[PDB]
């Protein structure tokens, strides 16, 4: 995060780190929909251009903490992944078009003060929050600046932007399956996601059941912070189906 | 590196 | 079920420091 805050303990719950065995490091954010699934970017595990394709046995999940690199001795979960899922018709090879995945958990876990699961969106609760100058929330351990490493988990408010200055913003091409978000140059208050907050979470908080619902996955952008540009976030309802449709067929 | 080491005793929950 | 309900926020009816920011948003 960029020009972000100090999240306050049990702020994010449902906050995931995707950590790398060895070299030990961290790869990306993620989230904790139930006591055994987390949901994160499809380009955290699989980038050929890059030669990015991880498999279960290459990473370790980490719930419920607040610092980067300590390890949270009585408050920490840290998971083996029984099973990892990409969307089929994920499109890496022009502009991560269903950038989602899901890590099924070898076990599930217990949840705590400061281990809880986030609600995934439904229909109605998409169309009432998801617009243009609504403000979601992003957190992450990720970079401080595009060119540093936060000690502490970061937290940032950012609105939702039209979709035409979400499009006249770059010359990739979007889909409906995504959706950007950030300030407007002239609106002069900052922030992003950065290197290392991908595969986090973008969350709205109810004003009717008073609930927080993940709308977005922190997918792509171009730099971080930079004027005139936006973050790019996997459109969660839109890919609702699939998500069911693996839950339903492979696990919890 | 960066990172406190952990156990592999500490892993699966 | 209990989805998005924080044990150290929603549950004891504390509420975040920027928070409101969002709910003003809307």
């Amino acid at each position: 995060i960029v020009e972000g805050s100090d999240a306050e303990i049990g702020m994010s719950p449902w906050q995931v780190m995707l950590f790398r065995k060895s070299p030990q490091e961290l790869l990306c954010g993620a989230s904790l929909i139930s006591d055994r699934w987390v949901l994160t970017a499809a380009h955290c595990l699989l980038y050929p251009p890059w030669d990015k394709n991880f498999t279960e046995n290459d990473l370790l999940v980490r719930i419920g903490k607040h610092s980067r690199t300590r390890y949270e001795r009585n408050i920490e979960k840290i998971s083996m992944l029984e099973k990892i899922y990409i969307h089929p018709r994920y499109n890496w090879r022009e502009n991560l078009d269903r950038d989602i995945a899901l890590m099924k958990l070898k076990k599930p876990v217990a949840f705590s003060d400061y281990i809880h699961p986030v609600c995934l969106p439904d229909r109605e609760t998409a169309a009432s929050l998801l617009q243009a100058g609504y403000k979601g929330r992003v957190t992450g351990w990720g970079n401080l600046k595009e060119t540093g490493q936060p000690s502490v988990l970061q937290v940032v408010n950012l609105p939702i932007v039209e979709r035409p200055v979400c499009k006249d913003s770059t010359r990739i091409r979007i889909t409906d399956n995504m959706f950007c978000a950030g300030y407007k140059p002239d609106e002069g208050k900052r922030g992003d996601a950065c290197e290392g907050d991908s595969g986090g979470p973008f969350v709205m908080k109810s004003p009717f059941n008073n609930r927080w619902y993940q709308m977005g996955i922190v997918s792509w952008g171009e730099g971080c912070d930079r004027d005139g540009k936006y973050g790019f976030y996997t459109h969660v309802f839109r890919l609702k189906k699939w998500i069911q449709k693996v839950i339903d067929q492979f696990g919890e | 590196s960066d990172f406190e080491e952990f156990s592999l005793d500490d892993i699966e929950q | 079920a209990d989805c998005g309900l924080r044990p150290l926020f929603e549950k004891k009816s504390l509420e975040d420091k920027t928070e409101r920011e969002l709910l003003e948003s809307y």
